[PDB]
């Protein structure tokens, strides 16, 4: 490729001259140790590149030689338990030839160039292909890895490698033209994989915590947003859905994270397991981490690299959950890129195009048919940290105005030690008509009747709030003081939930419906009492209401027979009164 | 037809590039740009003189080079091929097909900026429109010929009440005394940064009651690229001026968001380079809107209107 | 050995040298005049035709017939050893105690190296600082960053000298008693006066706590570059000595402000364009590559904690430098004006501030098994309390019931006997007894957070047991 | 009465005010750094392009 | 050019209450009408160019909607002349350069406007001149000098905006004509903040 | 040059109550006294000269009003000197550069009266200083700084202003003199934002 000389250094930029040929985003080695860069700027004969670690030490005179590609990902086997960094650098391999440290202008491969692969072809020679289609299998940990050809190659096969041991590099398929196809190809990070058809979602994203699966869901391909404040509970909810949602593959996304909170994740995961196969839960996950101290490009690139992986594995017909956590400092990241390029900030000294690089994150969610044939489908949970806690943010406004679903979390609940602190009223789902369908087959028949009277008990009690405000509780009727202490008993007993218990951390379907059965029961049995009149302090007296807030610490294979005795309990106590 | 391409290209940065000996480009004018792997972009030239002529690209320059690069003309004004054929259709707001049927033979090329009408030969409105809701047809009844937007918020149902309207919208000649012949009516709907979950929502609506069939349909979603938001509504308006005042129609004409347009707006003007407005927004938006606006009414001595239903929401 | 002598272009703090495209970028050169007086300078340009070098002090006496520039360095380097500690720097590695220079057992580049994520171990051991309202509530755990925040007027420096001279480890808490553990303190000011430095001078070297230190003194008058540069000397001998030699080092950075104002005016003179609020859009990173050099390494024994100290322009923790801050650091404690004006020492608000690994390194093996719990409730209590006293200036102290006035009591109470300590040495079990005996004052049961075990052995000290030294 | 009115009236009023002055605050930012922009245009027009 | 000017002593008289009470306006008098969209600057001004004992009436549409224009094309020959019972048509001139128009030509509307106001001054009529909006005026000031890269001084506004405003106000006034006649021109501008 | 630097334990006597006792200033410390126009500045810095147990005071206008300076000069000979019994006027050094005076020796008459404030504190003496204002000297360095052609600071200043003044406010101090004496100089700068 085109090769010139260093002209001019002022600091993370420099001139190199005689680059005529290189193309505008193009990748550049620069220098004698090979630090990377990006093209900028081509004017005449000079290219204008943007090395992204330090330049301290180089000199004038010094060779610059382009690759010709842009910033790429290579998609194949052995991405499963891998940590990787902003632009898919392998940290376990880099630390294992260099120390504790990351020197700069150190070279590693995305994939391992040394191991065996268990080759079993699919297609035979003389047969037709297009790009999408499934040339053979791979066996990786619990899943069968599909080799397929790359989207735009199109050809007639010739000559078929037999089974056997292979490394990556080895080139099981050659096409008629000449071209040879491997086990790896790699594509455009800011590229969007094409497919067929999209689809209406029409599954729910289970997550394992009562209050998202059951008041406000996410349908499998759909986006969320959870915005909060400093100790809302952000980092524990994402971690919650990594460990306990029922995707097929996980990808966690760190941009700009801490030192010591990074660490937490790194270390925690390993020791956790998967709830489906009960191996281990890393043989599943594809981890990329970025603290701050890693250069401003590999963060702000971050989250593209994790989609781009999301949408490969969603091409081989799985079902991929990404998160990503504080996407506000990715902004920030994307903020000190377009200061370093003088781009006339807009209100809050954000880009103006900050929206569309969100629309265009937020957008390659969905479930989709493959260029195979098979469906597929990626869902995304981003987490945004505001500055001082306000709404009013350009980031948060910007994810407000694309994404279908939203768990407000809000800083008086976090106060009180409510956990999660999710604010109820201020939260909403677009999705809950498309799973109307799909709860009355796999719950039960009136499932949604059941929600919506639940909605409807948590609802009358704000509406008696301000009457709680200037007279005592006691000093209320009956009816209303029935509202009260139910609501009180749906808040402590329903919504609220621990992640560090044993069993709380993890709940199924069933176990809330249960749950908001013997609630209900129990509303109407007290409405009874009332209605033939007795004292509301005899019934909050009554010992069945210990059973129902201990109906959260019961374990999942024990649960139908407390909630078959519970739902007796509840009848033979209200009958044993006036 | 021949074809003339310019390779002097000189510098390329941001979404501008300069080329050398293009004296016979005129100011306005569309391009196309061919890399050496074959892909053709858009652009079109904002400024030209005797060293250089300007143009922007309409999306990113990844892969432009100054040796493969070669500039071609398309057309000196931007023009889009309309026929009384397209109703019933989808466009994705630069003219291209959506719904996989055939594309359309045009019958006239029309320039998308249109003229700016005669203050003497307009008449002023005085008939109304139905739209079924009755705090509108009651106490802030629509007139053929009027503008009228709607102010809406973020959780407010803008988009039900757009796909009511739309479904909703006829006129009653039974009401005029004029005889109970056939008004023809047609309804432009023109969406822009509209996400996949709402196109599902409007084609779906569309569909369901049949009010496809007397309907053209313009849709833009939030991935495509920045300069196709900002040409759909010239698009959908050249269409209805053109049915309304070649084929007496009574259109109306819907835009779903302008807060997006001119989010677009801020985003295109960036290249120019000139000092900002009240918040960041262009000092010339007063100018680009009312460009917009400012196509609706009624024409002395003609049948036809056109009819604009803006929406946006108020941040 | 090779001079240039090509000067052609000199205004300000910056001078353009011809024919120096051998000079490599970011080095140290010395610029020689004809008085024979020696400056420093920085290269920040080099061109194919001239480089820009950007000259520490000012340029008076230079011209362009007799100025010559000679090559010092290629990278800027510090010589590092054992035998540091008990000396004193100007913040460039030169002396200024009077003792002879250091003899380096190695040079190493003042530019930090990223640790590798996957290298790292979460934090798991505290420190006791000997102040009961950081060691109770806001505990410093070995590998933390957490920050001061600090007014106009309010005394920190004498906080961080009173943290530099107490700070110690507890090995005979943690586990079954450990070894012993090496423990130095690494001192970093700038922008500082003479007073300042006339106070930590006397600080220092009145106890004994110099033969444990190392000092990097930086004044309000000394060049810029100069004050850029500090930080980062004194975290390269801290990594130096924590992951070479095992120990346990603790990093003060005195004024973070000063540093941020610097960088300004560096980045002013460079000729950028700044971002937010006239601050350089590259503030985040730069500051990133200071804070998170801290931490603690799988595989070593020594560890680096830092506790950076900034002060809010106009008590404001929207302003940029407070706000980036608290994006990369692990919490934050906060001085209080209120409490300053009141005659309490330290000025330590426990209400905003936090400490997010405080669970890690307290429980059961390490510091007493009631930590947290009695530190939860003692935050539940002073907020009621805090309340009910101004609850008191509208209704009345007799419109009251009793147990809001035994809360205003022990909000009283707390502020006079816990946070107002002086300059007394608290170790964690005589703060814990006083936190103890300040929750005697509340009735037994009233207590929710407390499990019955600890409230059994535990309740019922009286306070004045503290009156024989209160 | 106090209550509401204060809930009611007071608070908007003073939110509207900051509001007001931090758009104009941000107007006079984005007003500066364009003056700079222009400035460091006119200083590279000189001595990088003339003879 | 002008012999002397005079002090103005008669009313001119709006035809409504609360300017024409609270609030007057004389006969060589400059006025200013301010407010936000949809307050009534437009149908005052109308109501003005409608009901006041003015002899002749300029109005000029700078940068506004085609419609109002069309409202006054087509109402006014209707209508009557309050002082000659002549058509109300007869005694107006319309000046028109609706908003998407070209820019740059609103400014020249203006000046000519405020031309012919002061050449049927000369003749002995009193004229009554309304201006629709200055506010347009200023932007395409304002565009013109950016395309000039000049400097502006507060919100993109070239530094000498004020005095082209001094310059167009100071025309109105009662004067003594070069003929030795009485003449006098007021003006009536809105403003769009 | 000096031999050593001391640190301070004895208070600088002002007269004020307030000053005094509230916010104490030291013999070698520093203060600053920032306010608007017409709060008390120069009244507070006169009474200052007037009533301080410094031997010497050198007082500087830095851009300020004449008026004030022949105040100085008419007032101050008719009054005592509270620890000698003479005229006040025989203590005092006056530096005056007005405001209509050249902008470039604003930057000069700072350093004169600070280099007569340090030689005076050789000999043994204790003096103080008083600057009118150093927003003058801000505002000469941003107005030398537009003929340079340089890009400036947040408000158009010098980067260079913030090392100027710490310069400046570094020359205080209590020193052990060269001839072994003892001495001090106290600065007290007012700020006119
Ligand atoms: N004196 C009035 N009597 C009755 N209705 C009035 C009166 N003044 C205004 N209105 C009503 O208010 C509307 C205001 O429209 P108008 O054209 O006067 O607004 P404007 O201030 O010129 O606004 P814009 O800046 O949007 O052009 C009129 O169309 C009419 O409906
Ligand atoms: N201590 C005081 N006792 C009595 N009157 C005072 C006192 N201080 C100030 N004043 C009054 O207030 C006026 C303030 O004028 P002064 O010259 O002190 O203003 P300044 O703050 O120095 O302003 P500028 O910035 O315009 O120079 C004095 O002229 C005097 O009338
Ligand atoms: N579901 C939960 N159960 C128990 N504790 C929780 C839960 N959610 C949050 N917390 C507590 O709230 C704190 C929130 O901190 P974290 O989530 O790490 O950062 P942030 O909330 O600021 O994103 C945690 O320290 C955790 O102890
Ligand atoms: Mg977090
Ligand atoms: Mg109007
Ligand atoms: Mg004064």
């Amino acid at each position: 490729m085109i090769q010139g000389v260093i002209q001019k250094i002022a600091g993370p930029a420099v001139i190199a001259k005689g680059m005529l040929g290189a193309r505008m985003y193009d990748i550049c080695k620069v220098g004698e140790e090979g630090l990377v860069g990006e093209i900028i700027r081509l004017d005449g004969d000079t290219a204008f590149v943007q090395v992204y670690e330090d330049t301290s030490g180089l000199k004038v005179g010094e060779p610059v030689v382009s690759t010709g590609l842009p910033l790429a990902v290579e998609l194949g086997p052995g991405m499963l338990n891998g940590i990787y960094d902003g632009i898919q650098r392998p940290l376990e391999r880099i630390r294992e030839k260099t120390g504790i440290y990351i020197t700069r202008g150190v070279v590693v491969h995305a994939l391992d160039r040394e191991k065996k692969w268990a080759w079993t072809p699919m297609v035979k020679p003389g047969d037709e292909v297009r790009g999408g289609m499934v040339l053979g299998t791979v066996p990786e940990f619990g899943f069968t890895h599909k080799i397929l050809v790359p989207p735009d190659v199109r050809g007639r096969v010739k000559e078929v490698k037999p089974a056997g041991e292979y490394t990556v590099e080895e080139p099981v398929v050659v096409l008629e033209d000449g071209t040879e196809l491997k086990m790896y190809h790699t594509w455009p990070v800011r590229r969007a994989r094409p497919v067929q058809r999209k689809l209406d979602p029409n599954t729910p994203f289970l997550t394992g915590m009562r209050i998202l699966d059951v008041l406000f869901p996410v349908a499998m391909g759909g986006t969320a947003a959870i915005p909060g404040p400093f100790g809302s509970g952000k980092t524990v909810t994402q971690q919650s859905l990594a460990k306990w949602s029922n995707a097929d593959v996980v990808v966690y996304v760190g941009c700009g994270e801490r030192g010591n909170e990074m660490t937490d994740v790194l270390v925690e995961f390993p020791e956790l397991t998967d709830p489906k196969t009960g191996g281990p839960l890393m043989h599943r996950t594809v981890l990329i981490a970025n603290t701050s101290n890693m250069p401003v490009a590999a963060r702000e690139a971050s989250i593209y690299v994790g989609v781009t992986i999301a949408e490969y594995f969603r091409d081989q017909g799985f079902s991929v959950a990404l998160m990503a956590d504080s996407t506000s400092r990715w902004a920030e990241a994307l903020r000190e890129i377009s200061s370093r390029l003088e781009e006339m900030p807009a209100e809050e000294g954000y880009p103006p195009y900050l929206a569309a690089r969100l629309a265009a994150f937020y957008e390659r969610a969905g479930k989709v048919i493959t260029l195979g044939g098979e469906e597929g489908a990626v869902t995304i949970v981003g987490a945004v940290s505001p500055p001082g806690g306000d709404m009013s943010e350009p980031v948060t406004q910007s994810t407000l105005r694309i994404v279908g679903a939203f768990w407000r979390l809000d800083a008086s609940l976090a106060f009180r030690r409510h956990f999660p602190a999710i604010n109820w009223n201020g939260s909403y789902s677009l999705f809950t008509s498309a799973l109307d369908p799909w709860y009355r087959e796999n719950v039960a028949e009136d499932y949604p009747e059941l929600r919506d009277a639940i909605s409807e008990l948590l609802q009358r009690e704000a509406g008696l709030q301000e009457i709680v405000q200037l007279v005592g509780p006691d000093a209320l009727q009956d009816a209303e003081r029935l509202v009260i202490e139910v609501g009180r008993i749906i808040r402590e007993d329903f919504l609220q939930q621990n992640a560090y218990h044993e069993v709380d951390a993890y709940c199924s379907m069933k176990k809330a419906y249960g749950i908001m059965k013997m609630i209900l029961a129990f509303y109407k049995e007290a409405e009874a009492a009332i209605k033939r009149g007795v004292s509301i302090d005899e019934i909050l007296q009554l010992p069945v209401l210990e059973r129902i807030g201990r109906a959260r610490y019961v374990s999942e294979e024990e649960f139908p027979a407390y909630f078959e005795e519970a739902m007796k309990e509840i009848q033979g106590a209200f009958k044993a009164l006036a | 037809l021949l074809k003339k391409e310019y390779t002097g290209i000189t510098y390329i940065s941001g979404p501008l590039l300069f080329v050398e000996n293009a004296k016979d480009l005129a100011y306005g004018a569309i391009v196309d740009i061919k890399d050496g792997t074959g892909r053709v972009r858009g652009g079109q030239v904002i400024e030209v003189s005797e060293e250089y002529a300007v143009i922007q690209v309409f999306e990113e320059t990844t892969g432009l080079d100054l040796a493969t690069t070669s500039v071609s003309l398309v057309e000196d004004v931007a023009r889009l091929g309309v026929s009384k054929e397209m109703l019933g259709r989808r466009f994705n707001g630069i003219g291209k097909p959506i719904d996989g049927l055939p594309p359309i033979t045009p019958e006239k090329r029309l320039p998308i900026t249109g003229l700016p009408l005669n203050p003497v030969a307009r008449r002023k409105p005085e008939q109304f429109i139905q739209t079924g809701i009755s705090t509108i047809d009651v106490m802030n009844t629509l007139v053929r010929g009027q503008k009228l937007p709607i102010f809406s918020g973020s959780g407010l149902p803008a988009n039900e009440i757009a796909a009511q309207i739309a479904r909703q919208a006829t006129v009653r000649p039974d009401l005029s005394g004029e005889g109970e012949k056939e008004e023809p009516f047609a309804v432009v709907f023109a969406a822009m940064g509209i996400t996949q979950r709402e196109l599902s929502y409007f084609i779906q609506e569309f569909e369901r009651t049949g009010a496809l069939s007397r309907s053209v349909l313009f849709l833009n979603k939030a991935d495509d690229p920045t300069i196709e938001r900002i040409l759909t509504p010239r698009m959908a308006l050249t269409v209805a001026e053109y049915l309304a005042f070649e084929h007496d129609y009574h259109v109306l004409v819907i835009l779903t968001d302008m807060t997006n347009y001119c989010e677009a707006l801020r985003e295109i003007g960036a290249a120019r380079e000139e000092i900002p407005g009240r918040r960041g927004y262009p000092g010339y938006m007063y100018t680009d809107l009312a460009t917009i606006y400012e196509r609706a009414g009624v024409v002395e001595g003609k049948k036809g209107s056109v009819t604009q239903i803006p929406i946006l929401s108020m941040p | 050995k090779k001079e240039y002598t090509g000067i052609t272009y000199i205004s300000g703090p910056l001078l353009f040298v011809e024919n120096a495209k051998d000079l490599a970028y970011g080095a140290i050169v010395d610029i020689k005049d004809g008085t024979g007086r020696v400056r420093g300078g920085q290269v920040i340009e080099v061109s194919e035709e001239y480089a820009v070098i950007q000259v520490f002090e000012e340029t008076t006496g230079l011209d362009l017939a007799t100025t010559s520039v000679s090559l010092v360095e290629d990278v800027a380097r510090l010589g590092v050893s054992k035998e540091m500690l008990g000396r004193r720097f100007n913040g460039i590695g030169k002396p200024i105690d009077g003792l002879p220079p250091i003899t380096p057992e190695k040079r190493l580049p003042i530019t930090g190296l990223p640790l590798n994520p996957v290298a790292r171990r979460k934090p798991e051991q505290f420190i006791q600082t000997g102040i009961s309202t950081i060691d109770v509530m806001n505990t410093l755990v070995r590998g933390q960053k957490l920050p001061i925040f600090s007014g106009s007027g309010l005394p920190a420096n004498e906080i961080a000298a009173q943290i530099a001279r107490q700070a110690t480890v507890r090995p005979d808490l943690s586990g079954e008693g450990e070894k012993e553990e090496p423990f130095a303190v690494v001192f970093a000011a700038m922008g500082i006066t003479q007073r300042e430095l006339s106070y930590f001078i006397q600080e220092f070297e009145r106890t004994g706590a110099l033969s444990r230190s190392v000092l990097f003194l930086n004044k309000a008058d000394d060049p810029t570059i100069e004050r850029i540069l500090t930080p980062r000397m004194a975290l390269t001998v801290a990594e130096y000595l924590a992951f070479e030699h095992d120990y346990h080092v603790l990093v003060i950075l005195t004024d973070m402000t000063n540093y941020c104002e610097a960088l300004r005016e560096i980045g002013a003179a460079r000729e950028e364009i700044p971002g937010r609020r006239g601050y350089p859009g590259y503030m985040y990173t730069d500051l990133a590559t200071i804070y998170e050099r801290a931490g603690v390494v799988e595989g070593k024994k020594g560890s680096v904690t830092q506790i950076p100290i900034l002060s809010m322009p106009d008590d404001d923790r929207t302003h940029p430098i407070p706000d980036l801050t608290g994006y990369i650091t692990e919490g934050q404690i906060q001085l209080s004006r209120e409490l300053h004006r009141k005659g309490i020492y330290p000025p330590i608000d426990p209400l905003p501030s936090l400490s997010r690994l405080m669970n890690n390194g307290v429980g059961k093996g390490k510091t007493r098994e009631d930590h947290k719990q009695v530190s939860d409730q003692l935050y539940s209590a002073y907020a009621n309390g805090v309340d009910i006293r101004k609850l008191v200036a509208i209704i009345g102290e007799d419109a009251l019931t009793e147990n809001d006035r035994r809360y205003l009591q022990f909000a009283d109470a707390f502020e006079r006997f816990f946070i107002n300590q002086g300059q007394q040495n608290r170790s964690i079990e005589e703060s814990l007894q006083i936190a103890w005996a300040l929750l005697s004052m509340l009735p037994q049961g009233e207590l929710k957070r407390i499990s019955k075990d600890h409230i059994g052995k535990y309740y019922g000290q009286k306070l004045e047991e503290i009156w024989g030294a209160p | 009465r106090r209550v509401n009115a204060l809930e009611q009236v007071v608070i908007p009023g003073i939110r509207a005010q900051i509001r007001f002055i931090q758009q104009v605050l941000e107007q006079r930012e984005r007003e500066d750094t364009f003056r700079l922009k222009r400035i460091k245009g006119k200083i590279e027009a000189r001595e990088a392009e003339e003879e």
